[PDB]
């Protein structure tokens, strides 16, 4: 029998933690209705309501503009991490210049493993996603496997899906996820797992609980899977604090609470507004009983013919020298224009679709660099990690001294030279010379 | 570039000279055997530099040849070829020369399709990746459509966020900022016209099928019937979703946006001059073989870009209902898009598509043109044949229409809509103005219709009423002179006053949602604005009202449960408390207890790092200057009462176990400290009375060291400000991780110091930054203080104190560099010191701090951190704009480091040092030709530098050499 955090089955502490998190769902619903409803989606009446269509598009545009901008501060094509030695440590290995070259070609091939690794499972997809879900929501959870196969993806779940717990330092004591699949899907030792109780259907969704909590007698998270308050056997493990498989990430950052907060909570009043106006300026169309136009040419093209009672007559014109006032003869369309361009320049703002010192050192940098090192804490330095341990546990790269070899995430830019090279020069050529006439 | 010489020319490409390069790939080529395809890898830069430049003949064979052959010989040994979408790749080399090996393309080609070897980590993929994404694939793309065509259709569809539902693979995100060069398909039509256009249909039938049978399509898809022929119908799927694909202005695959995009602009580009019996006839095919509206708007498009040459295509498109609704839907959204718009090759095309002429026209004005205007080519017998036919169709339409107690709106607005259409029924009314001739068209219309239509236009007017008052004052709050227009409320206070008293009673009268999310923060912003711009020409009656008003609202953010959102008044409101604390003597106990209150609220607003503590500090700083006495009681106040707050937050959420938000802390907090709140209000506290901060936390210190002036010379500021900058720096210089400060919380401290320390007297400097000279080390915040240093003296241009600062630090960052700048931050910092890492702007002629007399400076970093090769870049780097002045001094410094320090020829260097060597000496000699050939000094000098480049394989330095000599 467990004890401690353990104590009662996962299904119970997920069942008492839930109530808690209401709020924060509550939050991210409302945020993704006036952004893309598919990024979070709740509502119940769908016999009736559509995952529905906003008529602004402006939230759409600017969560996928600010998520492009986040994935490139983050995790670039170019060197984003460093395996540093001690300098202590350096002090002693100097000792032969070809064991230092042997040694940093040792830590060259394992950053170009970690990058490798990076790239050629592909984190760069799942990790834009879960930047979408982070600025929706402010909360998310990944988990990274245990190497099988080729190629080794990681796992987003979204927050209707996990409770957490944390003290009042923001130390992670405890998770429980709930994961659902139907019962002839499952493996066969799991399949032969339930032959007691009620008779399940082919079809019928199991309830699965993962249950991660902190040890006191040993410096472990301890895990284990159960299902109708029974465990799974042989899914037991144990991982040290340092290394953890499962890692929760907050867009934002608060103390004596297990979750964060959203970027766009602030501002949807805006959004809410926007939308107001847009559809009455739509129903503005519509109801109008009369149409105004003009002839351009100064009227060299005799129009009288029209005011003469003959409805088989024609002027000599051309849609060159006529135009309509379809929607700007209504009389409140100019002022409600123009309260939608106010809200659309504290919104473009906020999603940044915009003395020798260049001032972008505010917005492109100070504003991001915040929340970029923030990410390099609680997301990127846990999974760099993770990814050596497990790349010793596979035994691909050496067991190097723990004393010298430790890494670090180098926040920043990069070089300029190669940029224009291949940027605004050959790949500009590139696109020239390729779209040159027949 | 318009001249001839490599001294003066903007950038350096060059080409390929003499039969060197033939004769060496050749040999390579034959003797391959012998050498073996492992050992080759020198030859690589050489066939990728051929290939660059020249596309046709043997040689371009050649060097696509072996460069495929090694990438297969990778794939037979798995070894991993770095995934990094550069143009300096092998497989680049391949595109490149793609014309030349036809017969080895398809080979592969083929191979691939009959394996279905579509998976990442399979053979050949990311080639097959860029000849479906990328531009230098164009001559595959001309070379072999055929095959191409297949290759999409096994790398796009996956057989049963929306793409889900559509049934497509998430690579799709590769065509993120949708375009009509996207995709192949622009290039394919021009390659494979009829075969390509089957693929379309084809791809978006499957698309469409999969997407309208997904519970995400179950209440926004609708179905509708289309007329083809007489007695011939067919039904399509539709919604504004699937009918707006080609514009952009939906929440819509990128895919599928891209390749209606690319359909679009082939027809506007290439049938412009097209025998209209062609055209006609393949817009007739597109509109039949379709099971999508997406494409039935893509003909629509063309129809009313080409409006005299498509007539019968336009006299199908009118006898379907519903295209009506869904363009008009099209139409006023794009008269929208622009604005909200306003990866540069799709972007362009983008804003430019939004400027097309024929975006701003809808099929209702087209079909009353056909009844008005005749063009240079069509008879008097033709135009009353097109009034006919469009009248028979309104008949047909009018016949149909159900009886009138029966009717829904959407019947009303089918009628509104018939009405504007059908010119027997209509009068004409025309005036002449500026522009031309105005004309209005006045339809005849049933008084029952007249009435609905009457009755929705004012309630319209009823729900707009408030907006230009609302307009005005945003306009005033943020001065700017568009306000000026609103002559009916500027030189007009008391007209907004007493509108504002009907906002405020219908507010109070259980004002509803609707009307609460657009006019509830009105009274705020107005009141604010009459008393910060009008207060001399109010009477006290309305004085008062306003004063009610601001207090009012500045007292929302105490209660319990509320959340900050961006205009909900609440900051308005605070901004005018200044006024009220200067007019108004009794209010003052109020006002210092609201902001005391208010800077207890830690809760953080957008994206840098602010906090919402702000708001009452912005106050604060305007009232120093007459009520020093009342200001300083809040500030020694908060430093005494804020660490009491926490403690009793913690003990009223236990409480909420034991037995939050039920409880008002504030009110229990304001009866608890009665004793110590009455000294605040009576100032009755001194800088005897607080504690030591030993133990204070970091927050709290910063939240007070930014009230006080910046330019303060009392001495009870001046010594509270040496205790916080103690209690900082001991924690900034620490090695231990469990020391270390926020990122945020530590810019925030380092751009106040040294504005403090700037505005400081020049012999009180050294006592300023004694605790960072004692406690110097290689830790990274001493990085960041001299970067913020860099920043504030390009606000201030405070010269000597500058220089004085720059001048203290100069021993301890030689001496650090003579560890190696490897450790820890050591090169970070000497990058700093030597204004490497700051952001300077693109073509400055110098810097207001950099004087002839500080050559000297440059001179002694020279003569003693030479051996750290940052500090080679970092000269190099500045030589070459903001300390561009001081060239032909940098000249003998960058020779001397290198003559002397001969390691730096075999170390590793920092990223675009060469190119940065290069533009140096390139610029010089160009200026100083002459003097360079007479004097013999200058010369060595100049050839130091171009031997180390030549050394490290510059081309640019062996054609300077060549140009010296």
């Amino acid at each position: 029998k467990r004890e401690g955090f353990a104590e009662n089955g996962a299904k119970a502490v997920y069942d008492a933690l839930k109530n808690d998190r209401n709020s924060y769902e509550t939050r991210a619903e409302n945020c993704a209705k006036y952004t893309i409803p598919s990024l979070f989606p709740k509502d119940s009446d769908n016999a009736s309501t559509d995952y529905t269509t906003p008529w602004q598009a402006v939230g759409a545009r600017g969560l996928n503009n600010l998520a492009s901008k986040l994935m490139l501060a983050l995790f670039p094509m170019q060197t984003w991490m460093k395996l540093t030695i001690s300098e202590f440590e350096a002090k002693q290995l100097v000792a032969q210049p070809a064991e230092l070259a042997k040694v940093e070609e040792g830590l060259s091939m394992v950053e170009r493993i970690l990058m490798n690794y990076i790239e050629s499972n592909s984190y760069r997809v799942t990790l834009f996603e879960t930047l979408k879900q982070l600025v929706v929501a402010g909360n998310a959870l990944l988990y990274i496997p245990e190497p099988e196969g080729a190629y080794n993806p990681m796992k987003l779940y979204r927050l209707s899906s996990y409770v957490v717990q944390r003290d009042a330092f923001g130390t992670v004591l405890q998770i429980v996820t709930l994961d659902k699949t139907a019962y002839a899907a499952l493996p066969e030792d799991v399949r032969n797992a339930m032959d007691s109780g009620q008779e399940h259907k082919g079809d019928e969704m199991i309830d699965v609980y993962t249950h991660i909590y902190l040890d006191e007698e040993s410096g472990e998270y301890l895990k284990y899977e159960e299902i109708d308050g029974v465990e799974v056997d042989g899914t037991d493990a144990s991982y040290p604090v340092d290394a953890c498989p499962y890692i929760p990430v907050r867009m934002v950052r608060i103390d004596g609470e297990s979750y964060g907060r959203s970027y766009c909570e602030e501002y949807l009043g805006d959004l809410r507004s926007l939308e107001n106006l847009q559809e009455a300026i739509v129903k503005m169309s519509m109801i109008s009983a009369k149409v105004i136009g003009l002839v351009n040419p100064a009227g060299i093209t005799q129009v009288r013919r029209l005011t003469k009672a003959q409805t088989g007559d024609f002027v000599s014109g051309r849609p060159e020298d006529i135009s309509f006032l379809q929607l700007e003869k209504a009389a409140d369309f100019s002022v409600a224009k123009a309260v939608s361009e106010q809200i659309e320049g504290r919104l473009s703002y906020a999603f940044m679709l915009n003395e020798e010192i260049r001032y972008v050192a505010s917005e492109l940098e100070d504003t991001l660099g915040g929340v970029y090192s923030i990410l390099s804490q609680e997301l990127q330095l846990p999974m760099v990690r993770v990814l050596l341990k497990q790349l010793q546990a596979t035994n691909q790269i050496p067991e190097l001294p723990k004393e010298a070899v430790e890494p670090t995430i180098s926040t920043g830019m990069e070089a300029l030279g190669r940029g224009q090279d291949l940027d605004k020069l050959e790949r500009c050529i590139a696109a020239w010379s390729a779209l040159a006439p027949m | 570039v318009s001249n001839s010489d490599l001294l003066s020319i903007k950038y350096v490409l060059t080409k390929p000279k003499g039969t060197g390069w033939q004769s060496v790939i050749q040999f390579i080529y034959e003797n391959l055997d012998e050498i073996g395809i492992r050992n080759i890898n020198f030859i690589l830069p050489v066939i990728q530099e051929w290939n660059q430049r020249n596309k046709v003949g043997e040689t371009t064979r050649l060097s696509s040849l072996i460069a495929l052959k090694y990438y297969q010989w990778t794939i037979d040994e798995d070894v991993y070829l770095s995934g990094r979408d550069n143009e300096k790749n092998i497989l680049h080399t391949i595109l490149h020369g793609a014309a030349m090996i036809k017969p080895e393309m398809e080979e592969v080609l083929v191979k691939v399709l009959k394996n279905r070897w579509k998976e990442h980590g399979t053979p050949y993929f990311d080639l097959m990746t860029l000849i479906l994404t990328d531009l230098d694939s164009y001559p595959v793309w001309a070379s072999l459509p055929e095959y191409v065509l297949q290759l999409a259709d096994l790398f796009w569809y996956r057989p049963l966020d929306i793409e889900d539902e559509f049934g497509l693979f998430r690579s799709h995100h590769d065509y993120y900022p949708e375009s009509p060069y996207q995709t192949p398909i622009y290039w394919l039509l021009q390659s494979q016209f009829k075969k390509t256009i089957d693929f379309i249909l084809d791809f978006t039938n499957k698309t469409t099928i999969c997407f309208a049978h997904s519970h995400f399509a179950k209440n926004e898809i609708e179905e509708v019937d289309v007329f083809i022929e007489e007695g011939k119908f067919i039904k399509q799927y539709i919604c504004n979703r699937l009918w707006c694909s080609y514009r952009g202005t939906q929440v819509s695959t990128y895919l599928l946006s891209s390749i209606h995009m690319a359909l679009e602009k082939f027809f506007l580009e290439n049938f412009k001059n097209a025998d209209s019996k062609v055209l006609e006839s393949w817009l007739l095919f597109l509109l039949r073989n379709t099971k999508s509206a997406s494409i039935s708007a893509v003909v629509t498009s063309i129809v009313l870009a080409f409006p005299e040459k498509t007539f019968n295509v336009a006299k199908v498109l009118f006898q379907t209902k519903d295209f009506f609704r869904f363009d008009m839907n099209r139409m006023v959204l794009d008269r929208t898009h622009k604005s909200s718009l306003i990866n540069s090759l799709h972007e362009e095309d983008r804003i430019k598509a939004c400027d097309d002429v024929h975006r701003n026209t809808y099929l209702e004005n087209l079909a009353l043109h056909y009844q008005i205007f005749r063009s240079e080519n069509v008879t008097e017998k033709d135009a009353i044949e097109r009034q006919q036919v469009l009248w028979d169709i309104f008949d047909k339409y009018y016949n149909q229409l159900p009886d009138e107690a029966q009717e829904t709106e959407a019947d009303k607005t089918w009628r509104l809509c018939l009405a504007r259409m059908d010119r027997r029924k209509m009068k004409i009314t025309t005036k002449e103005k500026d522009e031309g001739i105005e004309i209005s068209f006045n339809p005849e219309i049933d008084p029952k219709l007249k009435q609905y239509s009457e009755e929705a236009i004012k309630k319209n007017s009823e729900h707009m009423k408030y907006v230009t008052l609302k307009l005005w004052a945003s306009y005033k709050r943020e001065k700017d002179e568009r306000y000026k227009n609103y002559g009916m409320y500027e030189d007009n206070p008391q007209i907004a006053l007493q509108e504002t008293k009907e906002i405020i009673k219908k507010l109070n009268e259980e004002g509803g949602e609707d009307f609460r999310l657009l006019n509830g923060n009105i009274p705020a912003d107005v009141c604010s604005v009459l008393l910060l711009d009008y207060f001399n020409q109010l009477n006290n009656e309305e004085r008062e009202y306003c004063k009610d008003i601001v207090l009012a609202y500045s007292k929302l953010p105490l209660k319990e449960g509320y959340n900050y959102q961006v205009q909900d008044g609440t900051t308005s409101a605070i901004s005018a408390l200044p006024v009220i604390y200067h007019n108004y003597p009794m209010e003052r106990e109020t006002i210092k207890t609201i902001l005391l209150l208010t800077l207890f609220n830690d809760h953080s607003i957008g994206m840098a790092g602010g906090r919402y503590s702000v708001f009452p500090s912005m106050v604060i700083h305007k009232l120093w200057l007459d009520y020093f006495d009342d200001m300083q009681s809040l500030l020694f106040g908060f430093l005494i009462l804020k660490p009491k707050y926490v403690i009793l937050s913690r003990k009223i959420i236990h409480e909420s176990y034991r037995q939050i938000k039920k409880i008002n802390i504030n009110k229990v907090f304001l009866n608890n400290y009665k004793h110590c709140i009455s000294n605040v209000i009576d100032n009755k506290i001194s800088i005897d009375d607080l504690g030591s901060m030993d133990k204070v936390d970091l927050h709290i210190l910063n939240t007070a060291f930014q009230l006080i002036p910046v330019d303060t010379v009392n001495i009870e500021h001046k010594k509270l400000v040496s205790l916080i900058v103690k209690r900082f720096s001991t924690s900034l210089l620490s090695s231990v991780r469990e020391d270390r400060v926020d990122y945020a919380l530590r810019q925030s401290f380092l751009e106040r110091f040294a504005y403090f320390t700037l505005h400081a007297p020049v012999s009180d400097i050294p006592d300023y930054i004694k605790p960072f000279l004692d406690g110097f080390n290689g830790s990274e915040p001493i990085s960041e203080l001299f970067k913020k240093f860099i920043l504030v003296e390009d606000r201030l241009n405070t010269y000597a104190k500058f220089w004085k600062v720059w001048d203290l630090f100069f021993d301890k960052v030689v001496t650090l560099c003579k560890d190696g700048d490897r450790y820890w931050y050591v090169d970070k910092i000497i990058k700093s010191y030597l204004f490497a890492e700051s952001p300077w702007k693109e073509n400055s002629n110098g810097w207001h701090t950099f004087k002839d007399s500080n050559s000297q400076f440059f001179c002694d970093v020279s003569r003693t951190m030479g051996h750290c090769p940052s500090t080679l870049y970092s000269l190099a780097k500045s030589l070459n704009n903001i300390a561009s002045c001081y060239l032909n001094q940098g000249i003998t410094w960058l020779s001397e480091i290198l003559s002397v320090n001969k390691k730096l020829w075999e170390k590793k260097l920092e990223n675009d040092t060469v190119y940065y060597l290069e533009c140096l000496v390139r610029r010089y000699i160009n200026n100083e030709r002459e003097r360079i050939r007479r004097t013999k000094q200058l010369k060595q000098e100049v050839l130091v530098i171009l031997d180390f480049l030549v050394e490290k394989g510059s081309v640019v330095g062996y054609m300077s050499r060549e140009n010296i000599l």
